[PDB]
């Protein structure tokens, strides 16, 4: 290193800060089954549905209807962000870009994360409220647990917009302390204990609006739906089973997110790189529900 | 790939801060053409700077002909009404 | 008085703090050698070189049967960590180093203590609370050219700093990111003498041929000329007939101090680090002797001084009793201390020290600071006359 | 070449991947993004409207006598479009600092190929995978 | 496509030399050695005949929309030829997941050049060069 | 006394190396959960600076400190604090003068 | 006769492993220089069919 200026004492230096762009919520590991694979492809188990036994004659041959079994397969892709400096650049930077560009490079690889999760989620969802307008608040949360009772699942989890949380915190049972039971939602909004503690729900995973894939983004081909809770026919919440929709990572060295710095052989460049692979799918689809504008 | 001229770098550069210290610095007017290189104007994206004189202390030093009192030198917004 | 810190502290990280890639420059420093890394080789060794003493008061008061035969708490200890010089000197270094030296209490299968085992400290940075203790340790280190991270609880890890940025800091402070500029000027400089060294320190034969004036000469004319004067092949006392129109000029060797450049970045570097400038090979006249010399030496014994308590403390508090309370019958309470040995003793200063004074020391005084084991017989042990007089005198 | 982000404007990162960069000597002042041309000895200049003048893209903004970073082939650039533009198209300079189709153009050949469409005066992503001269 | 030593089959390696290795979302299933152009915005697809679709040669079998690597300028690769080719032909994608000859197709311009030849279906060793787009 | 103090030796140092830095020392006194005498603990000085009334004496404390979160701030009686000045300015002063800042030119002037 | 083997650092064969952080692959290579040339030809015989 050779620096062209001397920093001087008492803090009679140069403005030394970087202020922050904006940062995506990130949850997928806490509000989904995670995987962490073997192999890049692979495969999970699936038993068929309960029935009913058979009535049948005294002394009669017993029939066969034994359990049978598919899988469903994941199939991990590599998400990668990368990042090439001079040295030059190193040198003369205000702050150490390599620390920042592996900061950056691993929240590229969480909110990827995070997409993958949120588009399967919100897809191939088997069951949907549509509110319709109307009863979007907590009416619309129990509407939708029925939804999945109604297919002889519990769901435990929900992922929401922005908009849908805007919403349900202007909800009157939540809004007012008398029918609520606390004003944790009045006072502290998303950080109120019972907004993860409603309608049987014990976990709530609050998104970004940016995550789920509209397919507008390089390199991604989007999704089915609408993302939102603001027009006719958006999907803004998830109501689910957590034990039933799988995040899968795979990683060739370790068990997660690889970051790697380099400096290449020829050029002066230095570089930091990520990768991981994930997939994410359904064990079952009808534990889960969307809420529909 | 990013290098230390490339645009969405230059303010990581300590020497573009710097450069464009000196620039309001040494300036007396807005005026870049008169006062800058091209290559600086470019290199230190000048046009973006507040350059206009107000930052250069010769703006405020008093440099007279004539100094029988020793007034030369003074500078004005370190008198006591301002 | 409250019972918890009611003063807050600066803390969690709200740039301008520690990363691991930071760890990574102290290992870059610590394992690229050259000068750098002997001098900060040579603190380690100053502070930490001299080996040890552990001490309780009231050890005998302690004598207890441990696994069916007796021991004093000392003695256990020493048993408990038999290479303990070995130990200090490793963790005494990386807390020199590092913000903080770290590690496990580890135990053998049966349950009983095995070692202390320190971690690599450049794989592991702190996780503290608001009161600034710390709660968590986080590591991440290379397999297979990526970054495997795991977190621990701060339960059963501990860790020393003998550089404090104050008496409730946890964090500590790495010498060498204190001084990363000073490293980095000194490393500058020193590259830049040696290539300077290559082109200007020697003489080189510059060949002008043709006349100013005349005729032009062109590259594959050079090249035979070349050949007749190539300083691959000439030998000491090679002559040369030449037309007048050939010169055989010399770019001479170009005087620079660069002595007087290496004197002086040693000297930066030394001071930063603390050292007297005598340790990187550099003399100087008017500090040699006289009380010039008294003060820099009284200098670095209290810096030495104050590491060593820094240390003692810290390991005895957060290692030796800690062992003591969790694998030992000794009421872990007990008065312990752990004594590191002052490397610039010298034994003949003590020697006329003893024959001038001795006559008010007691014969454990006198064995403690002339290092030998304390007399056996109790009375001996606790009186002035020397026992030799005693020896006599009883004969006698 | 710009994205906007709230109040904010950024530039783009030009390059995207590539090792194929080679340092010129600016023949007129450029902006990063333009593609250019030999128009000296070791000297590059911005490219005119039709074939027959491509070396590569400017990675910066320069006056005229720096020192330039270029862009060549085998690189994949974000590169600002003059008009609509879909994957698979080969485009070419345009005269006017952007780029533009062949089929557009009064030539016949590009120098890049669209991976990424984008609108008029807008931001493709584009493989450089040839370089024109003077063929006359 | 195949290699054989004693009763076995072995699957040939695509690549010989050559780092400039891409990657793109699959428009369709695709095989080992086939030449794919740009269906889409940074999607690639089986070439048809007759030029204006080569961006590279998929490297191994994937189904409908997964990422995919492809080689292209400046590889060195193993591709199956739909009939008899010798060292110096220029090649092109064939419409049939093989290469033909420039001098077989309607175009006049190859993607590749073959360095060993081969005869129709077998493997020959060939050098990419040039990709090809929509001129119009 | 050497009980209740048994590593006055760093203690002393630390408080006494502030204390030629910072214009002061300062610091608590605290106890064990059975409220017995703990340690007497240094505060980080560059966080704290006193109130003083017309006399000159110190009534209160003002603390800020870094967070996660940014600063936090409070205000603390001069009851449980103690503090120790060795650079008065005069024999009355309980505030005391930094000898850095003091001497801000003449370590400026040696960087330069 | 003598199998000559050079090589332009160390003593024998060169054999790289090394990683590719851009593309996530492990390239092995190996290389070595050699020849083979009698001093006396006149020293062998071949036994032909
Ligand atoms: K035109
Ligand atoms: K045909
Ligand atoms: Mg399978
Ligand atoms: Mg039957
Ligand atoms: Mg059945
Ligand atoms: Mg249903
Ligand atoms: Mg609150
Ligand atoms: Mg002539
Ligand atoms: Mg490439
Ligand atoms: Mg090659």
């Amino acid at each position: 290193s050779d620096p062209e200026y001397v920093d001087t004492l008492f803090r009679e230096q140069l403005l030394e800060v970087v202020m922050e762009g904006r940062e995506l919520r990130k949850v997928a590991r806490e509000a989904s089954n995670v995987i962490n694979a073997n192999t890049r492809v692979g495969d999970v188990p699936i038993a068929s549905d309960e029935e009913f036994a058979r009535p049948t004659g005294q002394g009669a041959e017993i029939r066969d209807d034994g359990e049978t079994y598919t899988t469903v397969a994941w199939n991990a892709t590599k998400l990668t962000e990368g990042s090439r400096v001079t040295d030059e650049m190193r040198d003369q930077a205000m702050v150490d870009l390599i620390e920042r560009n592996i900061q950056r490079v691993g929240a590229s690889l969480e909110n990827g994360i995070n997409r993958v999760f949120l588009t399967e989620l919100v897809d191939n969802a088997q069951n949907n409220h549509d509110t319709a307008g109307s009863n979007q608040g907590y009416q619309a949360l129990n509407s939708a647990v029925g939804e999945v009772d109604k297919d002889d699942f519990r769901p435990d989890t929900y992922v929401t917009h922005p908009d849908y949380r805007t919403q349900l915190f202007n909800d009157t049972n939540l809004a007012y302390a008398n029918r609520a039971g606390t004003n944790e939602v009045l006072r502290n909004r998303e950080d109120a204990p019972i907004v993860g503690d409603i309608a049987g729900l014990d976990m709530h995973a609050a998104m970004s609006s940016a995550t789920y894939d509209d397919g507008t983004d390089i390199g991604w081909s989007g999704g089915s739906e609408t993302w939102g809770f603001s027009s006719d026919g958006d999907k803004g919440a998830v109501v689910y089973d957590r034990d039933n929709i799988h995040t899968i990572l795979y990683a060739p060295n370790g068990q997660d997110v690889e970051i790697k710095d380099y400096e290449d052989p020829i050029r002066d460049i230095t570089g930091v790189n990520g990768r991981l692979h994930v997939d994410c799918q359904y064990s079952q689809g009808r534990s889960s529900a969307t809420v529909q504008y | 790939m990013q290098l230390r001229r490339s645009p969405g770098m230059r303010p990581m550069d300590r020497d573009w801060h710097q450069e464009r210290a000196r620039a309001r610095e040494q300036a007396y007017s807005s005026d870049l053409t008169s006062q800058f290189s091209e290559s600086e104007i470019v290199k230190y994206e000048l046009d973006t700077a507040q350059i206009d004189g107000s930052d250069n202390p010769r703006t405020y030093i008093w440099n007279r002909t004539i100094d029988l009192f020793g007034m030369n030198g003074t500078d004005v917004r370190e008198l006591r009404n301002r | 008085a409250s019972s918890t810190p009611q003063t807050n502290v600066d803390s969690m990280g709200g740039g301008q703090d520690l990363t691991f890639e930071d760890l990574r420059d102290i290992k870059d420093v610590r394992d690229s050698g050259g000068q750098v890394a002997q001098l900060m080789d040579y603190k380690a060794l100053l502070n930490f070189g001299e080996g040890c003493e552990i001490h309780v008061e009231g050890d005998d008061e302690t004598k207890q049967l441990v696994d069916g035969e007796p021991m004093t708490l000392s003695e256990w200890l020493e048993d408990a960590f038999p290479h303990l010089d070995l130990l200090v000197l490793d963790l005494g270094g990386d807390a020199l180093w590092y913000p903080y030296a770290v590690g496990e209490i580890q135990e053998t299968i049966t349950g009983e203590f095995k070692e202390a085992l320190p971690a690599e400290p450049w794989t592991l940075m702190p996780e503290s609370d608001a009161q600034g203790k710390v709660q968590a340790w986080h590591q991440r280190t290379k397999t297979h050219g990526g970054y495997q991270t795991q977190t621990l609880p701060a339960d059963d890890l501990w860790h020393i700093v003998i550089n404090k940025a104050s008496a409730r800091d946890e964090v500590g402070i790495s010498e060498v990111l204190r001084n990363k500029d000073e490293i980095q000027a000194f490393k500058q400089n020193e590259a830049a003498i040696n290539q300077a060294i290559e082109l200007h320190g020697f003489p080189q034969r510059h060949v002008k041929v043709g006349k100013e004036d005349g005729a032009p000469v062109r590259d594959n004319d050079l090249r035979r000329v070349r050949t007749i004067f190539d300083p691959r092949t000439t030998d000491a006392n090679t002559a040369y007939f030449t037309g007048q129109d050939v010169d055989v000029e010399t770019l001479e060797a170009h005087n620079f101090d660069y002595s007087a450049i290496h004197e002086m970045d040693m000297r930066n570097l030394t001071t930063a680090l603390g050292l007297p400038l005598e340790a990187g090979n550099v003399g100087a006249d008017g500090l040699g002797s006289g009380k010039p010399a008294e003060l820099r030496f009284a200098l670095l014994k209290l810096a030495i001084k104050a590491n060593q308590r820094s240390f003692s403390v810290q390991f005895v508090e957060r290692v030796m009793r800690p062992v003591v309370r969790d694998y030992s019958p000794f009421d872990h309470e007990a008065d312990i201390r752990l004594e590191i040995n002052d490397p610039l003793e010298d034994i003949g200063e003590v020697a006329d020290l003893i024959q001038q004074v001795g006559d008010y020391m007691t014969n454990e005084q006198v064995a403690e600071k002339l290092d030998l084991p304390a007399p056996e017989d109790d009375e001996v042990a606790d009186s002035y006359r020397s026992p030799a007089d005693m020896e006599k005198d009883e004969a006698g | 070449a710009t994205e906007t982000q709230g109040e904010h404007t950024f530039p783009v990162e030009v390059l995207i991947s590539g090792e194929e960069l080679r340092g010129y000597t600016a023949g007129e002042a450029l902006s990063a993004g333009e593609p250019v041309y030999l128009s000296g000895d070791y000297e590059v200049s911005a490219s005119s409207a039709d074939g027959g003048e491509f070396l590569g893209v400017n990675l910066y903004d320069v006056a005229s006598g720096e020192p330039v970073a270029l862009a060549g082939d085998d690189c994949e650039v974000r590169v600002e479009v003059s008009e609509q533009v879909t994957a698979n198209d080969e485009i070419l300079p345009d005269g006017l600092g952007t780029f533009e189709t062949v089929a557009t153009s009064a030539a016949s050949a590009g120098v890049a190929i669209v991976q990424e469409g984008a609108a008029s005066g807008e931001v493709c992503e584009a493989y450089i995978f040839a370089v024109q001269g003077t063929t006359a």
